[PDB]
C-alpha cells in the first residue's frame, strides 16, 4: 500500500501554545493512493480457501 | 532570535559541538536546519530537525560523522561533528524555515531566520 | 540531487545601475526558488520566495523572475547597500541546496 503524493506540513497556531498541523502544499503532481496484491498468489489462496469451504 | 556558541578552534580528529538556542519559542512550531559555509564559497546542507515530531534528517555526506540533538528544557539544538578534518573549517549556521504570520513551515521552505555563525577552524 | 549553477559570478556594477543575475538549476523546481543576500560577516538575508514574491523589508528595486529551470534576479536602481553575495536556493526536493554565490563589486 502506497500514497504517492508528497505532502508538506505547515503548523498553524490556534491558541496560546497549541498548534494545528495542517498540510501546506503538495509537491509535484497528485496521484491516487492504492494497494497491490499479486493476482497469482491471491487467486491461489482464494482457491485454497474455497477448497476448505 | 537564534543565537549560537562562540567561534571555536579544534584539532584534526577531535569532535566539535555547536549549539543553537532560539529565544522566542518557535520550537514546537517550525523546523530548523543546519548549514555550514566553507570560507567564501556558497553553502552546504548539513541537517534538519523538526523538534515537534523529533525527526532528524542528515545529509548523506555528514550522515555518519555528525549527530544532532534537541533539548526542550533549555530550547537548544546541538550539532556534534565527530571526525573533524582540515576541510571541515567553515562558518556553521542554524536556520529556521519560513513563517508567514502564525503558520510556520515544518518540512520544506526557504530559511528566513538565521543564526550569527560559529567559525570553526581546523588546520592540519 | 539538484545542482544550482549561478551564471554571472562577481559582476561589477556602479551605484544607480542595472544588474541582472541568473540561477540555472539542474532539474526543474517549478517555482520553489528563493534568493538570499549575504554581506561578508552577517548571516544571509532572505529576499525573495517563490522566485518572484518579495518580502517585507526588501525594496521594490529587487525583482525575481523566470520559472522552470532558468531564474533571474534584477536589481534595477542600485544603491550602496546592495553590494553583497547573492545566493539562489531551490527548496523543491528533500534537501534544499544553495548556489555558489555571485558577488557584485563597486569598481566604477
Ligand atoms: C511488494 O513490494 C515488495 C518490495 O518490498 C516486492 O518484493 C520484491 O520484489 C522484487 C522483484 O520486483 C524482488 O527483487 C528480487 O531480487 C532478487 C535479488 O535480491 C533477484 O534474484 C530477483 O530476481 C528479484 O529481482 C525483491 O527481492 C522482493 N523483496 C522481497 C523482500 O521479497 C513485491 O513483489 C511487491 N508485491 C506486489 C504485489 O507489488
Ligand atoms: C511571541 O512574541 C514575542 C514578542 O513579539 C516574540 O519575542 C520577540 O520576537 C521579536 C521578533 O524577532 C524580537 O525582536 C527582535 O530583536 C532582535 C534583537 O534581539 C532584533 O535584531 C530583531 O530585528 C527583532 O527586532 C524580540 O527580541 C523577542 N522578544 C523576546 C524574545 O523576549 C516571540 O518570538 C514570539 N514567539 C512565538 C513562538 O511566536
Ligand atoms: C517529494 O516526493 C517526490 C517523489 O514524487 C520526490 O521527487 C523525487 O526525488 C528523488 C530524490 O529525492 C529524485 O531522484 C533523483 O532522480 C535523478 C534523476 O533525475 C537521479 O539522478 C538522482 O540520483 C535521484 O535518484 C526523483 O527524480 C524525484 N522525482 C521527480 C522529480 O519526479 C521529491 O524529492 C520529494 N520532495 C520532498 C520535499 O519531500
Ligand atoms: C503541470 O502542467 C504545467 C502546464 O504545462 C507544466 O508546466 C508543469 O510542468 C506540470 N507539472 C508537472 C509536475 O509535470
Ligand atoms: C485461479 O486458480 C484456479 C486453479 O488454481 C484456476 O482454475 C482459475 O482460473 C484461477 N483464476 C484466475 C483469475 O487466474
Ligand atoms: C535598466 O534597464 C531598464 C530596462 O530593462 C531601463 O528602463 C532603465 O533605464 C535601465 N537603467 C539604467 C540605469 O540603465
Amino acid at each position: 500500500c502506497t500514497r504517492p503524493n508528497n505532502n508538506t506540513r505547515k503548523s498553524i497556531r490556534i491558541g496560546p501554545g497549541q498548534a494545528f498541523y495542517a498540510t501546506g502544499d503538495i509537491i509535484g503532481d497528485i496521484r491516487q493512493a492504492h494497494c497491490n496484491v499479486s493476482k497469482a498468489t491471491w487467486n491461489e489462496t482464494l482457491g485454497k480457501v474455497v477448497k476448505q469451504l | 532570535q537564534l543565537v549560537q556558541s562562540g567561534a571555536e578552534m579544534k584539532t584534526s580528529g577531535s569532535s566539535v559541538r555547536v549549539s543553537c538556542k532560539d529565544s522566542g519559542g518557535f520550537f514546537p512550531y517550525a523546523g530548523f536546519r543546519w548549514v555550514r559555509q566553507a570560507p567564501g564559497q556558497g553553502f552546504e546542507w548539513m541537517g534538519g530537525v523538526i523538534p515537534a515530531d523529533g525527526t532528524k534528517h542528515y545529509a548523506p555526506k555528514f550522515q555518519a560523522r555528525m549527530k544532532m540533538t534537541v533539548v526542550e528544557s533549555s530550547r537548544t539544538l546541538y550539532m556534534e561533528l565527530r571526525s573533524l578534518t582540515s576541510t571541515d573549517t567553515a562558518t556553521y549556521f542554524c536556520a529556521r524555515l519560513q513563517c508567514a504570520g502564525f503558520s510556520c513551515e515544518m518540512d520544506s521552505g526557504p530559511f528566513d531566520l538565521w543564526g550569527q555563525g560559529t567559525q570553526v577552524t581546523v588546520p592540519s | 540531487d539538484i545542482q544550482m549553477t549561478q551564471s554571472p559570478s562577481t559582476v561589477a556594477a556602479f551605484v544607480g545601475g542595472n544588474v541582472t543575475l541568473s540561477c540555472r538549476t539542474s532539474q526543474g523546481v517549478g517555482n520553489r526558488l528563493a534568493w538570499y543576500q549575504q554581506k561578508p560577516g552577517k548571516p544571509p538575508r532572505l529576499l525573495i520566495s517563490r522566485a518572484s514574491n518579495r518580502h517585507g523589508g526588501v525594496p521594490a528595486r529587487f525583482s525575481g523572475g523566470g520559472s522552470g529551470t532558468i531564474f533571474t534576479l534584477t536589481i534595477k536602481g542600485l544603491q550602496s547597500d546592495d553590494f553583497a553575495t547573492f545566493f539562489c536556493q531551490q527548496y523543491y526536493d528533500s534537501r534544499e541546496t544553495f548556489g555558489q554565490g555571485s558577488r557584485v563589486m563597486m569598481e566604477k
